[PDB]
Formats: structure tokens, sequence, C-alpha cells
RNA sequence: UUGACAUUGUGAAGAGACAUAGAGGGUGUAGAAUAAGUGGGAGCUUCGGCGCCAGUGAAAUACCACUACCUUUAUAGUUUC
RNA sequence: GAAGACAUUGUCAGGUGGGGAGUUUGGCUGGGGCGGCACAUCUGUUAAACGAUAACGCAGAUGUCCUAAGGGGGGCUCAUG
RNA sequence: CGCGGGGUGGAGCAGCCUGGUAGCUCGUCGGGCUCAUAACCCGAAGGUCGUCGGUUCAAAUCCGGCCCCCGCAACCA
């Protein structure tokens, strides 16, 4: 389904434009969702990724695959020592994911404009007046 | 606006039922292999007001 | 394509067991209105004849007399509005000119019924006679538009070839999907069968 | 009414004692008092009329005039069912009503 | 307001430019549907939310319009734009003004 | 709240429906004649049923294809209920 | 056990929907309101014989009609007595 | 305006699907019936069937334009 915004009896106050409640898409998925659901329960763990498996109707199921990061098998080994980094805390919350940067949409092109380096950065950096000593 | 009568009672704070002074849910029992085969004997003792 | 086998090609020139001669008809199939501006008009040109014994009742004057009884049937002039006022009914198609558009109202009181008048239906108060005269005794008949939507004439007799009634159904045929609208429908080419008298009849 | 139910249903003999209970006067509003002192709150009871327009949608003006039917319609609002929602007919009644 | 069915004037068409004859007609409304521009553009910002984005018009103070002309020439295929002045009644067939008629029956 | 799509899989029976195959029957005067009815036709058949050039009406008729508008009128190939 | 592999839930579309959301609800003007239109316009006057010139000043009036009541040519003279 | 329906004596309505004859009432004049009045029945005056064109052997009717009225609906200068 989709995100229904908490108003009581459907009370928003605002532009009719600014009156949504059940057209509200929510800007992330339901797999990178589950992932920081999960990411609530076992938070001592480091999460990885999932896959959809399964679908019904009302609900979507989606295999979770984590690791480690205090176990020596998985805290040595040149193939995944980087899950046991600080930087690496909760990639999901965050969106460092495969799925979360397709929803974040981090990706190279001119189809991603507005979001090269970051959604919200990109644009603080255009709108900020750079003023030298020496006004040019 | 505001709110009705109705509308308030959704919550249900004093709305609710008073229940203090009833001795219980005057339901029956659990249809088993007796009361669908032969029968079985209830003795009544008290028959106090609700 | 219709030069191969049916539809009026050349098997029908042979169940006919008749002494006299069975003429064929044009049913064509297309949908179309109830109006009559929705409606098809004109005359369709064949380099073949029908193969008819009918009489027309020309009538010409000057130089166009002479003409008009090699190429026509009967010597008739001007002067004869007299005798046509009386019973004679033996004129299917008819003749007039514009050297008789002044006394053509006289001509109403005992053939305005069967039409025998010239009026504006049927292509007939003309004084050209030696071009139309290959259409005449060489038939070419009218195409109408009756109750509803459809013209109903002859291609030929089931007694000619399958080289002279092939050349008859394709000239037609460019009136057929020419003078056509949009008040009408699709296929203006589809189901067309054709009978005589005797010879059953073929589809296409 | 009549509802066609399963023969597997069970059902105590004869009718419950009491009757004749709510056939008679309670005269005063001190026994209405205690009567609903036990069931639950819902007395005493306003009339929507004597009320304000924010109060409840017959409530607002002057005199003892409603404005509108007091016949609500069976898909209506929440806040706009306070009546005699989808009655088949209303007025004083001229017969024993029941059933057909 | 009767006017002609036909009507000789000049023609730029060309071949023309002169005097010619043209078959008038009517100018119909004719047929807004979708591929237009603003069509796309106001379901764009019209789509969703908010309801009515551009405005209406409920002001409607005009009671007739200018009719115009479609005569299209006979011989270059070309038609022409020519408009009058607001009318009521209209018509171009028959029953012209006639020499000197009264008021009977 | 109503329709729609997914969830939603299997079997049976019937009713409507477009395509086919087929059939039937429909104005008063009138001419020994039940006629929406277009064209050709003077023979199909052993009998003559009618014809027929003609003719009353406002239109014609055996040999038959078609325009065929239509009929709580048929297949059990599609579609819907 | 009951219904039933329907209802149900998700997702769109038509509707209902002052229950509730947001917003607006001319101007001139002998207060305002009500009545009006001196707001887009034209005639005579106001208007002080260049031009310019206000009033809810006056007498009035328009939002159209006409392929002819238009353009050209030829002839003619009307109301009234 | 996108669609649909109605318009018939002075009043108010049939007839439309499947075209050939204008049926009915109230208003009016006159008659019949009873010993007579009332009620009743019937004859007649009374409808360009709003306007243009057409088809048809023939149009109030069937198709297309226009006028008058109403309803649903659409409503981006």
């Amino acid at each position: 389904g989709n995100r229904k915004r908490p108003v009581p009896k459907g009370a928003t106050y605002g532009k009719p434009t600014n009156q949504g409640v059940n057209e509200l898409k929510y800007q992330r998925s339901l797999r990178a969702t589950a992932e920081e659901r999960v990411g609530r329960r076992a938070a001592n763990l480091r999460v990885l990724n999932s896959y959809w498996v399964n679908q019904d109707s009302t609900y979507k199921y989606f295999e979770v695959i984590l690791v480690d990061p205090q176990h020596k098998a998985i805290r040595r080994d040149a193939r995944y020592n980087w899950i046991c980094d600080p930087v690496h805390k909760h990639r999901e919350a965050r969106g460092l994911t495969a799925t979360g940067k397709k929803s974040r949409g981090i990706n190279k092109g001119h189809k991603f404009n507005n979001t090269k380096a970051g959604r919200r950065k990109t644009w603080k950096r255009q709108n900020t007046l750079s003023l030298w000593r020496y006004r040019k | 606006g505001r709110v009705i009568r109705n509308q308030r009672k959704g919550a249900g704070s004093i709305f609710t039922s008073h229940t203090r002074l009833r001795q219980g849910a005057a339901k029956l029992r659990t249809l088993d292999y007796a009361e669908r085969h032969g029968y079985i004997r209830g003795i009544v003792k008290q028959i106090v007001h609700d | 394509v219709k030069e191969l086998l049916k539809y009026s090609n050349e098997t029908k020139k042979r169940n006919f067991l008749e002494t006299v001669e069975l003429q064929v008809g044009l049913k064509n199939y297309d949908p179309q209105r109830d109006k009559r501006f929705s409606g098809s008009l004109k005359l369709p040109n064949c380099p073949r004849p029908n193969m008819s014994i009918c009489i027309f009742g020309d009538a010409f004057d000057v130089d166009r007399a002479k003409s008009c009884g090699v190429d026509a049937m009967s010597v008739d002039d001007l002067k004869k509005l007299n005798k046509n006022k009386k019973l004679i009914k033996k004129l299917s198609k008819k003749y007039n000119a514009f050297i008789a558009s002044e006394v053509l109202i006289k001509q109403v009181p005992r053939l305005l019924g069967p039409q025998l008048s010239k009026a504006g239906k049927f292509p007939t108060p003309v004084s050209h006679n030696d071009d139309l005269y290959g259409k005449v005794t060489d038939v070419r008949s009218t195409i109408k538009f009756q109750l509803k939507k459809v013209l109903c004439l002859a291609v030929a007799v089931g007694n000619v070839e399958m080289e002279e009634d092939v050349l008859v159904n394709q000239i037609l045929m460019s009136v057929n999907f020419f003078v056509s609208l949009l008040k009408k429908n699709w296929q203006n080419v589809g189901s067309l069968v054709v009978k005589s008298s005797m010879g059953p009849a073929f589809r296409l | 009414a009549k509802k066609v139910i399963s023969s597997d249903a069970r059902g105590v003999i004869g009718v419950i004692a009491g009757g004749g209970r709510v056939d008679k006067p309670l005269l005063k509003a001190g026994r209405a008092f205690h009567k609903y002192r036990l069931k639950r709150n819902s007395w005493p009871k306003t009339r929507g009329v004597a009320m304000n327009p924010v109060d409840h949608p017959h409530g607002g003006g002057n005199h003892q005039h409603i404005g509108k039917a007091s016949t609500i319609s069976r898909g209506a609002v929440s806040g706009q069912k306070a009546g005699l929602i989808a009655a088949r007919r209303t007025g004083l009644l001229r017969g024993s009503q029941k059933t057909q | 307001v009767n006017v002609p069915k036909t009507r000789k004037t000049y023609c730029k068409g060309k071949t023309c430019r002169k005097h010619t004859q043209h078959k008038v007609t009517q100018y119909k409304a004719g047929k807004a549907s979708l591929f237009a521009q603003g069509k796309r553009r106001y379901d764009r910002k019209q789509s969703g939310f908010g309801g009515q984005t551009k405005p209406v018009f409920h002001k409607k103070a005009k009671t007739t319009k200018k009719v115009v002309l479609r005569l299209e020439c006979v011989k270059c295929k070309t038609r022409a734009q020519l408009t009058l002045k607001r009318c009521k009644h209209f018509e171009l067939g028959g029953e012209k003004k006639q020499k000197g008629q009264a008021l009977q029956f």
C-alpha cells in the first residue's frame, strides 16, 4: 500500500496541493524499509542487503543477509574486512545499500544532475554565494 | 466547527460500562460430547438480581 | 483480383438451357445512409455491350437526323407530340435533346408515371448522339440509389467470352471507390454475387 | 423478523421472568438518575435545536426551527448522521407497523 | 443576415492574383482534442492535488459572435478569410429584398 | 459506495450475444389474386401453374439471385452473464 | 465448526461528500446600506465666441440593422396647400 | 453550447414505432328527452398540426436546417 499521513479525522490545514492523505507515495520502497526494521532488532550486526522472494497482495517478502563484525572469521579476511569499520555502522538506515542508492538516485548521468554528490548538498552548494575578499 | 455527542462516544471513557455489581457474563457453556448426545443436570442454588 | 475463375467471369456460359438471352445483374454490398446527399449517382462507362434488344423513343431533326438512323432505331421528329398522348408505353429508356426543351411541358400526362419524361434523374436530354449510342444499343444502364443503398443493372449475357467480360467490371469498379464519401463504411469491394435468369449465382 | 439458521444452536425452554418492567412510568428523574447510574453514562439528554451551530446541525438560530430535514442519507458522513437515517416513512403511523 | 453563396474578387493565388470566383460558406469551431502543447502543459500542472490550476470564465457578458466567411477559390483551391460584424439571425440562400412588398394577412 | 485489475485455482449446467448455415412473413381502392419488396425475364416443366405483346392499380407474376428492412426464429465456432 | 477458495485487502476511475480544510465575497458615492451607473461610448448644452474643461447637471440615447438601407450609371422631385 | 424530449381548434391533449381518413372534452350556437327545468346525448362553426427543403404513386408522422421552452451535461481566451 502507501503511507497515509497521520492527520486527525483527515485534518491537514494548508493549501489543497498540501492536503494529501491517501495519495502519499513515500520516496522509499518496502525493500529498503524492511532492512531498517530488522536493523533495529539485530542492531548489533552490520546488515548487508536483501532480495524479493515471495508476494501475495498484502505482504512483500524479502530475504535478509548480514555479517558478524566481532567474529574473528569476519573481522579478518581481506574480502569483507571493510564491514568492520565505524563508517559502515548501519549502512541501510541512511541508504548506502544497493536498494537505497536506487531510491535516492545515486547514479552517474544527465538524468541525475540534482543528485550528483548529494540531493540537498547540491542544492545548498549552488545557492551559496561564494564571496572572495576581492569581489570579482 | 466542533464535535457532536456520538462522535465523542467513540473513545469510550465515561461513555463506557459501569460494570461492578455484575456477577459475570450470563453466557452458557461450551457445547460438548454430553450436550449433543444426551444431557446433564445443573442445579440452581441462588438467583440474585443483576 | 477478379480475373481467375468466377463471379461473372467464365463459368456460367454452360449451365444455360434456355432459348432466350439471359442477362446478368450487378448486385454489390456496402453500408451507406438514408439521406440524398450521402447517395452516389453518375453512370458507368462500359466499353462492351449488354447484348440487349430494347427500343428507344428517339426524335431528332437537322444535323442529328441522318446520323439518327445508323446509331438509332426508328426515324421520329419534333412535329410528333400529338401522337405521344394516348396509350403507348413500349418505352424503357428514351432519348431527347435541347432542340425540344420548349414543348417538354406536354409529356407528363401519360408519360410521368414510368418516367419517360426528360427531367433530372436519368441523363436523357442532350444534343449529342454519336458517342452515347455505344451505350444505348451497346447498353449502359443507370446507377441510382433506391430505398436504401444499392445499384441494380446488367453486365451482359452469358453467351460472350472472358476477354470481353473482364474489361466491363474493372472500369465500372473505378466509380465504386471514387464517388464514395465517408458517410458509408468499409470494404467497397466485398461479397459480390451475380445471377442471370436460368443459371445460378456465383459469389466473390 | 425471521432468520433461518442451523439446527445445531441451543436454547433454554420457556420465557424469562420480569414481564411488565419498563411497562410502568418512572415518574421522577431522581430514579432515572439511579437508572443510568448503573448501566452507562448517556443521561441526561440535550436537544440539538437548543444548542449552537457548532454543536449540532440542528442547532443555531433564534426560534425552535430546524432548517433541514431530520432525514439523513445511508451513505453520509459520520458528522452528519444524527436523526432519522434511511427512514422508509415518517410522521405519525397509520398502522400496526410490524413486518410482512 | 443574407449574403451570397458566391462572390468575385481579388485572390493572390500565385497563378491567379486577380479577380476569381469563391464558393462562400461559414467558419466552424473545429476540434481541440490533444497533441496541443497547452493540453499536456495544463494537465501536467492539473494532475494531482490542488483542484483547478488555471482560471476559467463565468463573466460572460457577450450575446453575439462575429460570423466568418469561408469561401474557397474554384481555380487555385485557396480559401479566403472574411469577417463582418456581430448579428443575430443569419442566412445566405434566397429571399432577397424584393422591390415592393406589403403587410398582408 | 460502484465498476475495474492482481490476490483468484478446478469442474458442471443454463441464459443473452456478434459470425455462419437456414427459414419465414408483412396497407386501404384495384385488376377471378395474401403484396416493404430492386433488376432482368417470355419460358421453367412431361402435365400447362402462370404466362404473354397487353392490361386495372400507385407497383407486378413461371424460370430466382439480390437490395433485403425484419421474426420471445435454428449451429453450439467466438463473447458475456 | 460457519462461510468460502466469493467476501477480504492493495491500486486506480464516476459519484456522493459545509463533516471538515483553504480562500474570496467590485468601485464611484453629500456616512454607510439600499436605488442608480454620471465605469467602455456618442448629440446639444453646461463651457465664460481659439483650444482646454466637473457635478448621482439637464433633455437623450447605443451594445444593433442592411449582398442591401452598399458601389457605379441614367432620369426625376418631396411635405404640405 | 455536447445530447434528448415536447409544439395539434380560444383551452388542454391523441395520433408518431408500422405515412393515405384531423379523435376527445371544456367555452358557444342549435336540436332531441320529460308535463317542463337540471343532468344527459348529438350536429355544426372551430387546427397554415411553429418554419425551410425533400423523399414518396401520398408526410402532423420519416430524415437534415431554423425558432420557442425545459432537463441532463461539459465548462483552459
